[PDB]
């Protein structure tokens, strides 16, 4: 399953954090710092599948942004990497060439999208067309 | 003459840098961040040489200042310049803190470019820099009276527990140490104790913690009055620069679906003059295990069907050694499915040192009314490191 | 429509110091709490804006200790946006007021009672994200009825299935196994693929512990998998991700099939084998697009199929084809594919039907290790090499590791030398090969060899070697380098002292040259090495009467007699008095044939 | 691809637009933000030309912050900054020569092969200026230019200009050029450092009293290389250098000490000046030790060599080198070493009164080193061995573990130095036999039991207690157990036949150690061959040992004294060791 989803910048400021397991604020901050430290050191030649405590992290870089999903050791890697890319594509389509400021100024809509695709630590919906239609219908209200 | 200057935070991330000679690359920065800031057993010294490069370091609060050179520089020059520059910065914006560095990056860069030219500390009186710099800094009840003892005594015990989860290839997935200091003092009167200790302690997921007694006073040094009998002075949890006493290497070979071979090698990563005692290694075995043939040249090994594990007991072991246990397991083919999910190998030990690297520097006991001092008091100090959850994935 | 918050982000970003940020946030918090605590009635839109601002303040990092009352009141509103804001705030920040928790439970019950799909979706998302004990005890009996009702919308069905998943994971004792299982199983035939995905996830988790109730889903799973893999480019266009039909659903279905024994029905097994063969055949085809995402999407399903094939382990042809495909993946640009293929072959290494197939890729594995830049790929390749090492290829694998040692990184050297020692001890057929391998290992990486290995090599050289001349010549050749170090010096001193007579015939290994080389090594090592070398010297005195005098002046030097160490002084004194006193025939009695190890 | 890379509504476009404004009020903030982003590692290359366009301004701050970014980029991306010299060259004719000096420094900070065309010409025109600071900066960047590998045909002219710059009325400038010449002389050709002794030395000694704090250091460092030729001239130089007790903590004082000790050659007692100079050299060294801990550490490292070369200077000043409780450990160890160095037969009664004190504190490292120092005292002074042994027995009786182990290890060495003098002590040691956990302490105890075997009637039982757990022990304790048991056999035969057979069986057969087996056979082949020769071979008289540990190579010591102030005297290694 999925433990948490993070969208971060290079400077370390967390742009989005979704948690699917119980944690405290200090523990959450420590985990965020550890994830940032682990992801930043690695270069582009390295793999995207990095062990982290007793889980693993599937991460992708988009310019100055880092998208991270923390999953169990026995879970599939390529499927969740493509889930990351699908999520990024839908974010780009919905925000009309999304940028970092778009995520900053519309955190609640991003939370709605993340709930639409990921729920209870699993993949909920995969189609871009249906997700976009639902989001447009909600925005029409 | 000064190769370059670096300013680091407590966590080990470089706050600022300024390199004056190209003969010093980022390898030097990494070497300082590893061998000095994150040293484990390195002997402390202000001037350290590594890879034919000399580093002079000065600590101010939780900030590190390093002057880097590759030549035979005048040693007193570097330290006098560091003191003068620290005094100048303190005069410009008061106390030296990481937040102040973040706010006055620009002024720091201007000062470094101004007072230090190519490594040559030109005339840099604080009064005369006002003309040359056009910027302005941004400033910002527990012990009864009437206690008597025939003799003065005290015991200190630093009790620590180390917890480790390690990957099969040797990557340290997680590690943290929980410790406490226990003081048992038979002292006559109302003594005052100054406790001095080194920098290994800063003042679910394990996070750094430090909690003192009610009698502790902070102003480095810790001043207190010991209550009679035994009491817990301070407790703490640390996560950085842990010293791991042991390293376990498992090698598991699955011969088809009927046999199995497990070879475990344990190594002792501490000094040869220290001795760990009561070592026990728990090696799991699959549920459908008909029997096991185990051979080891150190300690004794036995199989437990009720617990379904191999217990390997070593009475004691010295530092910088190695040991190996090899077991051949025969499996009855009941079900050709439900692969044996390997649980981690467990370790228990006791080491006569603090794995977190803590070391007590001094303890001065002064009595105002009576006449005795720390020379009269008899002092014992014991370190007891122990294993908590010590697991290596197999 | 919130200009104040929009300018709030800009104003807080414009702060030039931490004090400014703290002052601004404290002022805004004071304003918000004063407005809530005021007696003036304010509209619900202001409530929404201020709750959003508080949520932003919390996400900034600082704490919030109030505002729950307004957020909980927002749930009863009939405007969707206010309800979403309230539910988001409640999910992010949890309060311990029991009456407040009960009021939230009642409001969520009222929303569930409604027939609006969106409100039901919001309520289910709140339950799944919070997942507290109170929510479980309130809605465990209610959620499955919502899931199995035939008039519910598809989105509500997906959300309800995942909610039941979350409650089962967090509260397993509070969810009984009822009669709703048949509907859950039948959900796999729904035309909406998202419903199938949610049902597959829930069924996988439940059957991980209760196989009998859901064992009937295998036929539906294999039929849907066949329909997915045999579909054309104009079919299932809604769920087709970069020319790949339904990657995630197929992956989930294969994961579901992985937790069950092989199907009992022969028709089901035939269909499954057909599906796996079709997937592998489609994988061998050239890519249909240059985009990497198509490659990743296809490879995910491919690796899931391979894992299922390994798990079942009943089709030799499938295993051979999987081995061929995995071996093909080693010659690929992407590092991820190489890593995953190495893991998969290491899994295959423990299978009876594919030992030869995995062995065939030995040259490819060695080349990948030799040309590898990533450390993790190197480690997995080394583990694979150790895993597939057998009697026939033991020599090749050991030679490959020894050849790698010269240019190896220091971090991996300990693991490499340990594995090399284990393999050499295990597969030792010819004593000459074992002795040569151990001596080469020492000469290369003695800084990482233990103290048992070079006890064993000397024990074997003594007991039954018939290679004593071979043992001595290799050591004599190896000791001539300036980089010689501790373990090599020790074993070389012992071997030379014991068997210099066997190679003293050659003009390149005369006794004087041997002694000169050893004494050149002498003054650079620690005290146990020096004691061993002194025993070697007294051996030389008895073996070579021509060099005795030259040796004696070495002992008599002030560096030995007055040495600070006790052991060196005792050895020097004893040996000097042994050579000088008695006679030459007496000395040969103390230094006899060295009876062999027990 | 280009995901999140768009620059239509991003902060990069906003920053680029903000840099094109003509208002300095927002321009200063934009430049500060750019500098901060560059510090945080952001890529601001696309904004580089705009910052270049910011350089064409009249305000002082804006240019200063722009040159700060240029200096930042000079080390980061030299190629980008190389092409900007066309604006730097046209800045040496304006008023306010501090701008000219800043431009010269920044231009010298760039390392480009073709930059010489834009660098060689201005320098020859900047040494002749009204403002001496321009000449100072030029002298500084001369060394930076010399760092670049080039033929430098005009090096003769550069050195002539630097030499002519010394004879200048105005103080930190000349004590910057002397440092530049000292740096150049570090790579000294066969003909370098022309000895214009009279005028240059007179000018240096005249400007020495007027230079800045670092000026005295540079001048003294340069002068230390000089070799005098006249006894009267040497006396004059020493008399001129002695008043250096300046407010500078060490560097000035240490350099003055270096110069005086290198310039130390004269008649022994023909003139009452050698004694006066030796007396004057003590107060500055003594007052050096009151500085910050790092400077204390450097001063102690230098005082070690000073005491080594000539102990007469610090003969009676041992009271200063006592250890304070709050000092850092790296200063405590040096203080202990110096204390042991100065321990003469007169002050032992007080030095030993302190070392014992240091053995009753908490710091374990210092406790072990203090016990070792108690041991070192008894080998350096033969009239205090009884007192040192009494102190060690008291420290054994205090019943602390780490004190007892080190005390036994040290008593072994004291016994080896003075045989057949402390036989009665042995019994008191044995009672403290159950608290030996180190292998050094166990080895020392077994060795002591092996010796004096006739003075102990209980040695047999003591060694039988050791033999039971023969394995699971270090190799050195096994070796010393073999030697001790064999020695015991040769003194008490006909009653220990069980011991030797047992220990030789344990070493020969049970132990797989090669050299241990060799020694087992070597001993076995003596006892069974002839008991006459074996007694002479094993129990032969062992020659005594001198205290050779506390000594240094005279040539190395002379070189270090030649290099007192530098890092050569801190590592105590030759300068060629680190390069």
């Amino acid at each position: 399953m999925i433990r948490f989803i993070l969208i971060q910048n290079r400077a370390g400021k967390t742009r989005l954090a979704k948690w699917y397991m119980q944690f405290d604020d200090d523990e959450k901050q420590k985990l965020i710092e550890e994830v940032h430290a682990v992801v930043t050191v690695r270069d582009a030649k390295h793999t995207n599948f990095v062990e982290f405590r007793n889980f693993k992290i599937i991460y992708r870089r988009y310019a100055g942004l880092y998208f991270c999903i923390c999953v169990d050791v026995n879970d599939n890697n390529l499927a969740y990497l493509e889930a990351i890319h699908n999520f990024v594509e839908v974010l780009n389509e919905y925000f009309h060439n999304v940028c970092e400021l778009d995520l900053v100024f519309n955190f609640y809509k991003v939370y709605t999208v993340v709930d639409e695709m990921f729920l209870a630590g699993e993949i909920r919906e995969t189609s871009q067309t249906k997700v976009l239609k639902q989001l447009l219908m909600l925005q029409s209200l | 003459m000064i190769g370059g200057l670096f300013i680091y935070n407590h966590k080990g991330e470089v706050l600022i840098s300024r390199v004056y000679r190209d003969d010093i690359g980022r390898n030097a920065v990494d070497a300082f961040r590893v061998n000095v800031i994150h040293a484990r057993q390195q002997v402390r010294s202000p001037v350290t040489n590594i890879a034919r490069t000399s580093f002079f370091h000065v600590k101010r609060s939780n900030i590190w200042l390093a002057a880097v050179t590759k030549q035979n520089v005048n040693a007193a020059m570097v330290f006098e310049f560091l003191y003068k520059m620290c005094d100048v910065m303190a005069a410009y914006f008061g106390k030296i803190s990481e937040e102040n560095i973040k706010n006055n990056f620009v002024l720091i860069y201007e000062l470094l470019d101004e007072i230090l030219d190519f490594g040559y500390p030109q005339n840099s009186e604080t009064g005369a820099l006002k003309t040359f710099i056009t910027q302005q800094g941004i400033k910002s009840g527990w012990r009864r009276e009437g206690i008597k003892y025939r003799r003065n005594e005290l015991f200190l015990d630093v009790l620590e527990s180390v917890n480790l989860l390690m990957s099969p290839q040797g990557q340290v997935l997680s590690a943290h140490v929980s410790g406490r200091v226990v003081m048992k003092s038979y002292l006559s009167g109302m003594p005052e104790c100054k406790f001095g200790m080194n920098d290994k302690i800063v003042i679910s997921i394990a996070i750094d913690d430090c909690t003192f007694h009610q009698c502790v006073r902070l102003s480095r040094s810790i001043s207190f009055i010991p209550p009679d009998g035994e009491f817990e002075l301070m407790r703490y949890r640390t996560t950085k620069d842990i010293i791991l006493p042991f390293r376990v290497i498992p090698l598991v070979r699955e011969v088809g679906r009927t046999k199995l071979e497990v070879k475990v090698v344990i190594k002792s990563n501490f000094k040869p003059s220290l001795l760990a005692q009561k070592i026990e290694v728990r090696i799991p075995t699959p549920l459908n295990t008909s029997g096991v043939q185990v051979i080891c040249m150190k300690g004794k090994a036995k199989y437990k069907a009720s617990e379904n594990a191999i217990v390997w007991k070593i009475k004691r072991m010295a530092g910088m050694k190695e040991s190996q246990i090899s077991a051949e397991i025969e499996l009855l083919p009941t079900n050709d499915k439900k692969k044996w999910a390997r649980p981690p190998i467990s370790m228990n030990f006791e080491v006569p040192f603090a794995p977190s690297g803590l070391k007590v520097r001094y303890l001065k006991v002064f009595e105002p009314k009576l006449n005795y001092s720390d020379h009269d008091v008899i002092k014992w100090v014991r370190y007891i490191g122990r294993s908590g959850i010590y697991e290596t994935r197999c | 429509g919130m200009r104040g918050l929009a300018v709030f982000i800009s104003d807080i970003r414009n702060c030039k110091s931490k004090e400014a940020e703290i002052k601004r946030i404290n002022k805004e918090l004071a304003n918000i709490r004063s407005k809530f605590k005021g007696d003036k009635a304010l509209d619900g839109y202001s409530k929404k804006k201020y709750v959003c601002k508080l949520l932003f303040i919390f996400l900034l990092g600082h704490d919030i200790d109030f505002g729950h009352m307004e957020a909980v009141n927002l749930l009863s509103s009939n405007r969707y946006t206010e309800k979403q804001i309230g539910y988001l705030f409640i999910s992010v920040l949890v309060n311990s007021n029991s009456e407040l928790i009960r009021l939230i439970n009642n409001a969520i019950k009222n929303d569930l009672a409604s027939r609006n799909p969106t409100f039901m979706g919001l309520a289910l998302h709140c339950i799944a994200n919070v997942g507290s004990r109170e929510m479980a005890e309130a809605f465990a009996g209610e959620i499955p009825k919502i899931l199995v009702a035939g008039d519910t919308m598809d989105s509500v069905k997906q959300s309800a299935a995942l909610c039941l998943l979350r409650l089962y994971r967090t509260s397993p004792d509070l969810v009984p196994m009822g009669d709703w299982t048949s509907r859950v199983v039948h959900l796999l035939n729904d035309q909406h693929l998202g419903v199938v995905t949610a049902a597959t996830s829930l069924i996988t988790t439940l059957a991980q512990k209760n196989p009998e109730e859901f064992k009937t889903s295998v036929s539906l799973a294999v039929s849907r998998l066949s329909r997915i893999v045999t579909s054309a480019s104009t079919d299932l266009q809604d769920y087709t991700y970069y020319f790949v039909p339904a990657p995630w659903l197929s992956v989930k279905l294969l994961r579901l099939l992985q937790c069950y024994p092989p199907p009992e029905d022969p028709a089901v097994r035939g269909r499954l084998t057909e599906c796996l063969e079709t997937i592998l055949n489609k994988a061998q085809e050239p890519p249909k697009s240059k985009k990497v995402q198509h490659s990743n999407a296809k490879n995910a399903v491919l690796f899931e199929a391979i894992s299922l094939i390994i798990h079942h382990d009943s089709e030799p042809n499938l295993l051979v084809r999987a081995c061929n495909q995995l071996g093909q993946f080693l010659q690929h640009r992407e590092t991820n594919l190489r890593y995953l293929a190495l893991e998969s072959m290491c899994t295959l290494a423990s299978s009876e039907f594919s030992h030869e197939a995995v062995k065939t890729h030995i040259e490819t594995v060695i080349n990948a290790l030799k040309t590898e830049r990533d450390v993790s790929v190197r480690q997995r390749a080394v583990d694979l090499l150790y895993a597939m090492c057998d009697r026939s290829n033991a020599q090749q694998i050991v030679a490959e590791m020894l050849s790698y040692l010269e240019t190896a990184d220091y971090s991996i050297r300990e693991e490499i030398v340990l594995k090399v020692a284990i393999l050499a001890e295990k597969y030792a057929v010819d004593y000459t090969w074992y002795v040569d391998t151990i001596l080469n290992l020492i000469r290369i990486a003695g800084d990482y060899v233990s103290e048992e290995v070079w006890y064993r090599v000397i024990q074997i050289v003594i007991n039954r070697d018939d290679v004593q001349g071979y043992a001595a010549k290799t050591v004599f050749e190896a000791l001539q380098a300036p980089a010689c170090h501790e373990n090599l010096v020790k074993v070389g001193g012992y071997i030379l002292g014991e068997f210099g007579n066997l190679i003293a015939g050659d003009p390149r290994s005369s006794p004087l040259i041997q002694f000169n080389l050893l004494h050149s090594k002498f003054h650079l090592c620690s005290v146990p090495t020096r004691a061993l070398l002194l025993s070697t010297y007294i051996k030389f005195v008895n073996l070579f009467p021509e060099v005795k005098a030259t040796i004696q002046d070495v002992l008599r030097s002030d560096s030995q007699l007055k040495n600070a160490d006790v052991e060196l002084q005792q050895r020097a004194v004893e040996y000097l008095r042994l050579s000088t006193v008695a006679s030459t025939d007496i000395l040969a009695t103390v230094l006899e044939e060295m009876p062999p190890f027990p | 691809s280009k995901y999140f890379t768009t620059n239509k509504k991003g902060e990069i476009f906003e920053l680029k637009a903000e840099l094109n404004n003509e208002k300095k009020e927002k321009r200063k903030e934009a430049v500060k933000k750019v500098i901060a982003a560059m510090t945080v590692g952001k890529d601001v290359s696309s904004l580089f030309p705009d910052v270049v366009n910011c350089m064409q301004t009249d305000n002082l701050e804006l240019k200063k912050l722009v040159y700060l970014y240029l200096m930042n980029y000079a080390k980061s991306q030299p190629d980008m900054a190389i092409m900007a010299v066309n604006s730097f060259v046209k800045d040496c004719e304006d008023p306010n020569p501090l701008i000219r000096a800043l431009a010269v420094r920044t231009m010298g900070c760039i390392r480009v092969d073709k930059i010489t065309e834009y660098l060689c010409e201005p320098l020859r025109k900047c040494l002749k200026d009204e403002d001496p600071y321009v000449r100072k900066t030029a002298a500084v960047c001369v060394a930076k230019l010399h760092d670049i590998n080039a033929q430098m045909v005009e090096d003769q002219g550069f050195l002539d200009s630097l030499r002519d710059l010394i004879a200048d009325s105005n103080p930190m400038v000349v004590a910057n050029a002397v440092a530049a010449l000292s740096e150049i002389s570090e790579s000294h050709p066969n003909s370098n450092l022309l000895d214009l002794n009279p005028q240059n030395i007179n000018k240096l000694l005249t400007a020495l009293n007027e230079c800045t704090e670092w000026g005295q250091i540079f001048i003294l460092d340069c002068l230390s290389n000089y070799n005098p030729k006249d006894d009267r001239e040497a006396q004059s130089i020493c008399e001129r250098v002695t008043p250096r007790l300046s407010h500078a903590n060490s560097a000035v004082v240490l350099s003055a000490v270096k110069v005086l000790m290198k310039f130390l050659e004269l008649l022994p007692k023909d003139s009452d000046y050698y004694n006066m100079l030796l007396k004057k050299l003590a107060p500055p060294l003594v007052t050096l030790l009151s500085g910050e801990p790092e400077v204390q550490y450097v001063a102690l490292r230098n005082i070690n060599l000073i005491v080594q070369k000539r102990p007469e200077i610090l003969k009676q000043e041992i009271k200063v080198f006592f250890v304070k409780y709050n000092d850092p450990i790296y200063v405590k160890l040096e203080k202990l070493d110096i204390m042991i160095r100065l321990a003469s037969q007169a002050n032992i009664a007080q030095v030993l009164a302190e070392l014992k004190e240091y053995a009753t504190e908490v710091d374990v490292d210092f406790v072990r080193k203090a016990v070792r120092a108690i041991g070192r005292c008894a080998i350096k002074v033969e009239q205090s061995a009884e007192r040192c042994v009494s102190t060690l027995l008291d420290l054994i009786q205090t019943k602390v573990n780490y004190v007892v182990q080190e005390a036994i290890v040290v008593i072994r060495d004291i016994f080896r130095k003075y045989p057949n003098k402390y036989e009665s002590i042995i019994a008191t040691l044995c009672e403290n036999l159950d608290s030996l956990d180190e292998p050094d302490a166990r080895a020392a105890m077994i060795w002591i039991v092996g010796e004096y075997a006739e003075r102990i009637d209980n040695a047999d039982e003591l060694l039988e207690s050791f033999l039971e757990g023969f394995h699971d022990e270090s190799t050195q304790v096994q070796l010393t157990l073999l030697t001790a048991i064999v020695k015991l056999f040769l003194k008490k035969p006909s009653e220990t036949q069980e011991l030797v057979q047992q220990v030789l069986s344990l070493a020969t057969q049970d132990s797989d150690n090669p050299d241990l087996r060799d020694r087992g056979y070597i001993y076995w082949r003596l006892l069974s061959t002839d008991p006459v020769t074996a007694k002479e071979v094993v129990l032969s008289e062992k020659p005594l040992i001198s205290e050779e540990t506390d000594l240094i190579e005279p040539t190395l010591l002379d070189e270090l004294i030649c290099h007192i102030g530098s890092l050569a005297s801190v590592y105590h290694k030759p300068p060629n060791a680190f390069v």
